[PDB]
């Protein structure tokens, strides 16, 4: 069996008509974003003995 | 004719969420203060009792 995760975060906070102009509008903006990902495998494997 | 071997089976669950967000408010705040010669215009009457 295995488990397999994923997630990604995005947030911004601006002024209501400035903060999405073309290039001036990172002088009024606050931008966030977060990205994780994860993975858990587990295997088995016998053998007989043969003397 | 009981014991032969079975079948095996591969089981997978998927969980999956999405969430959205959007928030705005605006907000004023003014005031005056004038005073005319025995006549005044505030915001209060301790405003008024104050520019005396």
């Amino acid at each position: 069996g295995g488990i397999f995760q994923h997630s990604i975060n995005n947030s911004v906070d601006k002024v209501p008509l400035l903060g999405d102009l073309p290039v001036l509008g990172a002088l009024f903006r606050r931008t966030y974003e977060q990205m994780g990902k994860s993975e858990l495998l587990i295997f088995v494997t016998p053998k007989v003995v043969i003397q | 004719s009981l014991d032969i071997p079975v079948k095996q089976v591969q089981i997978e669950a998927r969980i999956v969420t999405v969430k959205e967000g959007n928030l705005e408010e605006l907000g004023v705040r003014w005031g005056v203060m004038s005073t005319n010669g025995s006549h005044s215009v505030g915001g209060s009457i301790e405003s008024n009792l104050w520019q005396k």
